[PDB]
RNA sequence: GGCACCUCGAUGUCGGCUCAUCGCAUCCUGGGGCUGUAGUCGGUCCCAAGGGUUGGGCUGUUCGCCCAUUAAAGCGGUACGCGAGCUGGGUUCAGAACGUCGUGAGACAGUUCGGUCCCUAUCCGUCGCGGGCGCAGGAAAUUUGAGAGGAGCUGUCCUUAGUACGAGAGGACCGGGAUGGACGCACCGCUGGUGUACCAGUUGUUCUGCCAAGGGCAUCGCUGGGUAGCUAUGUGCGGACGGGAUAAGUGCUGAAAGCAUCUAAGCAUGAAGCCCCCCUCAAGAUGAGAUUUCCCAUUCCGCAAGGAAGUAAGAUCCCUGAAAGAUGAUCAGGUUGAUAGGUCUGAGGUGGAAGUGUGGCGACACAUGGAGCUGACAGAUACUAAUCGAUCGAGGACUUAACCAU
């Protein structure tokens, strides 16, 4: 359940460490967004080098998140964070590693360029 | 589900442990109608204890039966006149001991009045 | 709110054909001959359904 | 309750061993991509046993690259191949919440073998 | 068309074979059996009546003994009338049994809904509150009754009152299993009304 | 803005909130004509009111600017809709200061800080739920449907096809298939919430004579879980395919007017509009309908009409309750009976009881033992209560007509 006015993480190394949610991409409604979906998104904190400035206004994905998401059998998966990639507004990241795990309801996307550069799937 | 009888959640159980061990030193009672048809599941589960004769149905009981006197000259106790007694007479019931019966309403509020005895 | 007019009497009377009593069940006690009410111990006799209860 | 029991009764898998929370086990799951059948070992401590029946569920919970990832599945479900017990631990509960939290802090929370 | 009447019993679970949950609800039936026929002629229309699960001799009046009675049978505590359908292949005292839905199949339910009582507007219509803090003394209540111009409320406000216990229809479930055995049939998803409750398995009027 | 007809033995004014409804001079979606329209996008005009029409930053704000989205972010009426529905930031009470004016008391269509918002619904109206009588004998069930309400929305992607069009750049109509947003209905098997007579740990202090074992109070003392019911953030489904007449447009034959012409005769086609199809209520539809089944050979008065009394089918009083419920009402039952309680046997929840023994100096640990405990879940068993009884409830009016027989 990821709203207006959340603080996600950045997952890779761009340059952004935290981010916040200016909007959900999607209808005219759209209050709630779950794994796998494009956010616009303000750099709040960041590292003193990167490609990535202090308030800027990017495109995101996101890949964690502590809601869970149901899978076809009944079955579920869940982090203890929400998380983020910076989207070039093209699928491509604009990073080049990933940090951590990343979810499985990417590739059934056209996100294959970043689950490829993932440790590991679950 | 039960019935809320109108009190609160301790004064519900204290008025329910004080008519158990009424009723057990007297073998019948008198008070209002739902009061008296919410204690004919509460005794039947005591007798129920009392009926097992061990260690533990004793500790579980006196957890719930208060410390008057049933029998003045032999200075007994409500829970083994409880015990002995009430083990003693329903030895081969299964469920049903007690029974309720209806008199008119009360006078002062006109609420409906009963009577409650161990069979 | 307050009461823009005075009520008539015939309105006054038809509100009230629901404001009574009614007879209640009544049967004969079959040990001593008065009057009880049905399902209840006879305050007259004393008994209920052939048994007593002093 | 027993009309469905029954009828239930017909689908459930009897091959498992037993089980508690607070205990690590393996889970061979058998998860598809289209055109071939992997298996991926998931393996961590039983937070919670729930439910009861054919709609019997237990969450697996295990820490992967710093994040802690919870996995929840039906007992009975076929994408499971068969189940391991790695260990067993000695806990007092019958769900493991506490666990959520004691995970870093520079201090290793782990159960003890019994 | 065809359709039966069943008892609703409760939810469950089937894996199906792709190994995939499905959430299922069960309803029991038995032969139900053809009382009466309305026919064009007689009537206006083309109907039959249908019974099931008969109840004792002692709970029956003699009117509907002597109803039940010309298609030699026990006095049944439902009836009903299916009224689209084609009206040769059913004769008084013939029985309808469950085998007539195959699986995967497409049906529709019709059942009463459960009650909820006296509800506010807040529930019974989903309206929204006013705010509970900054010095408001409104919360649950059901908003403007309207313009004043008028003088009077418009019929077709929306006020609290009686909830739920109407008639309500589902449409395109599905079958999964029919146990013909036990008369039984497993329908995907959820069927309104309370558990033990008379339930009407019609097929798909839409197609 | 003008006037001063109504209100001074009192109607209180702007924004925002809850709820809306109407008009069309149409913002979007639907159908067309012309184009200084090659295609993709546009311009202007015509038909069309079924549905839809956003989240924030600044300002008391209407207004207004800006950020990010969207198919689109319409213009207006309803006392600039709605204060016996809310608020009181802004408007004009009493305190205080700044600027200016006044000799002064003081004033400002100047600015700034603070500043009591009353009411138990009589009648109409709106939403639900019952009693009475009617419907030419008295009851029980299934129904038709005059008529009334509900729903009415859209995006992206793959194909057709890098084909038509175009130097190239760029790039389709028409038709097929998936998958989403907002909205509505139902439901609790999954994920979660709550669960104050469920299980466990723990602090202080009183009580059961004492130790062990427990009870009372301290917000349910606090803390960790949690059954049934009730729930959304959870799950399933829905707005489909069509038919009949039309609007603007496109027409085919055809004269008035030897030709031409959509029209005057005649024959078509053509939209998210209209009437059906989909869902719900419906014979108090006083125009009170239809179908199927039960009860009927009484007794008194009354020349007669009629009145009265016992009853039949059936119903109610009274009692045990919940898939029901403010109270009635509804539904399941009342001894040839599982309606409720109790007892057994289980499901789920908690999680290893008391006692004893062993190890330890002691706090404690291990075994007996998935132990003990268990509210609202399921099934069996008449052990307890649904006793005996009473009240209500028919005897079917006239007048014509058609066909058969004399
Ligand atoms: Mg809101
Ligand atoms: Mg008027
Ligand atoms: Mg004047
Ligand atoms: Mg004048
Ligand atoms: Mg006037
Ligand atoms: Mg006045
Ligand atoms: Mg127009
Ligand atoms: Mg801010
Ligand atoms: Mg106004
Ligand atoms: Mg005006
Ligand atoms: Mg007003
Ligand atoms: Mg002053
Ligand atoms: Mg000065
Ligand atoms: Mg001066
Ligand atoms: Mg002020
Ligand atoms: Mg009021
Ligand atoms: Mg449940
Ligand atoms: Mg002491
Ligand atoms: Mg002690
Ligand atoms: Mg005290
Ligand atoms: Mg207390
Ligand atoms: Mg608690
Ligand atoms: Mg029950
Ligand atoms: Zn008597």
């Amino acid at each position: 359940m990821i709203q207006q006015e959340t603080r996600l993480k950045v997952a890779d190394n761009s340059g952004a460490r935290e981010v916040l949610t200016i909007k959900v991409l999607g209808g005219s409604g759209r209050k709630t967004a779950n794994i796998g979906d494009v956010i616009v998104c303000t750099v709040k904190q960041a590292t003193p080098g990167g490609v990535v400035k202090k308030g800027e206004v990017v495109k995101a994905v996101i890949v964690r998140t502590k809601s869970g998401a149901r899978r076809s059998d009944g079955s579920y998966i869940s982090f203890d964070e929400n998380a983020c990639v910076i989207i070039r507004d093209d699928k491509s990241p604009r990073g080049t590693r990933i940090f951590g795990p990343v979810a499985r309801e990417l590739r059934e996307n056209n996100f294959m360029k970043i689950v490829s550069l993932a440790p590991e799937v679950i | 589900s039960y019935r809320k009888l109108g009190r609160t959640s301790a004064q519900r159980k204290a008025m329910l442990r004080d008519l158990t061990t009424d009723l057990i030193i007297n073998e019948r009672i008198e008070t209002t109608e739902t009061r008296a048809k919410e204690l004919r599941s509460v005794v039947e589960k005591m007798i129920t204890l009392g009926k097992r004769g061990d260690l533990h149905a004793r500790r579980q009981a006196a957890a719930y039966i208060r410390n008057e006197v049933a029998n003045e000259e032999n200075n007994q106790d409500a829970l083994q006149k409880l015990f002995s007694d009430i083990a003693t007479r329903y030895e081969e019931r299964q469920g049903g001991y007690t029974r309720i019966m209806k008199l008119g309403p009360r006078r002062g509020d006109g609420a409906p009045m009963a009577i409650i005895e161990l069979v | 709110a307050v009461p823009f007019r005075r009520t008539s009497k015939m309105k006054k009377r038809l509100r009230r054909t629901h404001f009574k009593l009614n007879v209640p069940g009544m049967t004969e006690c079959p040990s001593c001959g008065e009057m009880k009410l049905s399902h209840r111990v006879c305050k007259a006799c004393g008994s209920y359904n052939g048994k007593d209860i002093n | 309750q027993k009309l469905i029991e029954d009828i239930t009764k017909e689908q459930l898998r009897t091959d498992l061993p037993a089980f508690r929370p607070g205990d690590t086990l393996r889970v061979h799951v058998k998860v598809v991509e289209g055109n071939r059948e992997r298996i991926q070992i998931f393996e961590g401590v039983v937070i919670k046993r729930r439910g009861g029946g054919i709609s019997e569920t237990f969450t697996v919970r295990k820490i992967s690259y710093g994040v802690g990832v919870e996995r929840t599945f039906p007992v009975h479900t076929p994408k499971i191949a068969k189940i391991e017990v790695v260990r067993y631990g000695k806990v007092r509960r019958a769900k493991l919440y506490y666990l959520r939290e004691l995970r870093g802090k520079a201090a290793r929370i782990k159960e003890i073998r019994r | 068309t065809k359709g039966i009447l069943g008892r609703k019993i409760g939810m469950t679970q089937v894996f199906a074979e792709n190994g995939d949950l499905i959430p299922v609800t069960v309803i029991e039936a038995a032969p139900n059996v053809v009382l009466q026929k309305k026919t064009a002629e007689n009537d206006g229309y083309e109907a039959i009546q249908l019974g099931f699960d008969d109840k004792r001799e002692k709970l029956s009046n003699k009117p509907e003994k002597g109803h039940v009675a010309k298609a030699e049978t026990a006095p049944k505590r439902f009836v009903k009338e299916l009224r689209g359908v084609e009206m040769d292949a059913y004769e008084v005292g013939q029985e309808v049994k469950v085998e007539i839905f195959s699986a995967g199949e497409i049906v529709d339910v019709t059942g009463v809904s459960k009650g909820k009582g006296f509800q506010g507007a807040i529930k019974r219509h989903g309206q929204s509150r006013g705010p509970m803090s900054h010095g408001s003394r409104y919360h649950r209540r059901p908003g403007s009754m309207g313009p004043v111009d008028p003088n009077r409320v418009f019929k077709g406000k929306l006020l609290p009152g009686r909830m739920g216990g109407e008639q309500i229809t589902v449409q395109n479930l599905e079958i999964v299993k029919v146990d013909a055995e036990r008369n039984l049939l497993l329908i995907k998803g959820n069927v309104p009304g309370a558990k033990k409750s008379l339930i009407t398995v019609k097929s798909a009027v839409k197609s």
